[PDB]
């Protein structure tokens, strides 16, 4: 269930990092 | 050929074999018989094209990651193989639109498919934004605002604001705020809108989906915490 939630975060935060 | 039951049961298959485009072929052609989708076979259509569009969007963000570096037919290279990945992604994206477009929103019954379907076509359009360029992603930014707005205003009447999927809805209309219209500002506000309404009405919460809840609950703070910088 931590799974779900840090699956989660990496994706979103592939946004912030490569397109700002 | 295969009938509806055996059509699921080949794509509860596919699923444990990690076979998606499978999958998504199976409950493709079970919407394509035009009956409303028990919530089983709904939720199957749901991950069945999850992943199989998951899979190109994260290519698509490999190679995009990759082609921002300084030669140029490397680049060129790069580039060429992320259209065609593209391109890919375009086809899932139009496959699923279809599908929720002739049989799926029309004739959905509840309040809760109806905006379930709804929000999928706001995801999808979504998608197809991340790649888009030029007149055509004004037109799929568009529309995938319009179904999630037409969704949202749905589930803020009929639904329960810990539904699962109000809140789910709440989630990916903030993320398509946030990363595709360049709107922080009212991303933050309608994550931290929908998680305190939920909040607030905690005794809405329901056996059946509780686990649910609380968990997309958490994912709203998080994307919350992770913005807010
Ligand atoms: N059909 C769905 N049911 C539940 N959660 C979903 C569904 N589709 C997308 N999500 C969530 O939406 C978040 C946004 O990620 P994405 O839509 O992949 O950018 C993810 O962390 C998933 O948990």
């Amino acid at each position: 269930r931590d799974k779900i939630r840090l699956n989660n975060a990496i994706w979103r935060a592939w946004y912030i990092q490569y397109v700002q | 050929t295969m009938d509806k039951s055996e059509l699921v049961q080949k794509a509860k298959l596919a699923e444990q074999a990690e076979r998606y485009d499978d999958m998504a072929a199976a409950m493709k052609a079970v919407t394509e018989q035009g009956h409303e989708l028990s919530n089983e076979e709904r939720n199957l259509l749901s991950v069945a094209y999850k992943n199989v569009v998951g899979a190109r969007r994260s290519s698509w963000r490999v190679i995009s990651s990759i082609e921002q570096k300084t030669n140029e037919k490397k680049q060129q290279m790069g580039k060429e193989y992320r259209e065609k990945i593209e391109a890919e992604l375009q086809d899932i994206c139009n496959d699923v639109l279809e599908l929720l477009d002739k049989y799926l929103i029309l004739n959905a019954t509840q309040a809760e498919s109806k905006v379930f379907y709804l929000k999928m076509k706001g995801d999808y359009f979504r998608y197809l934004s991340e790649v888009a360029s030029g007149e055509n992603k004004q037109t799929t930014v568009s529309n995938s605002q319009q179904a999630y707005q037409e969704a949202f205003e749905i589930s803020k009447k009929e639904m329960q604001p810990t539904h699962p999927i109000r809140l789910g809805l709440a989630l990916n209309f903030s993320v398509f705020y946030y990363e595709i219209l360049n709107s922080p500002e009212k991303a933050c506000s309608l994550a931290k809108t929908a998680f305190d309404e939920a909040i607030a009405e905690l005794d809405t919460l329901n056996e059946e989906s509780y686990k649910d809840s609380t968990l997309i609950m958490q994912l709203l703070r998080d994307n919350l915490t992770l913005w807010t910088s």
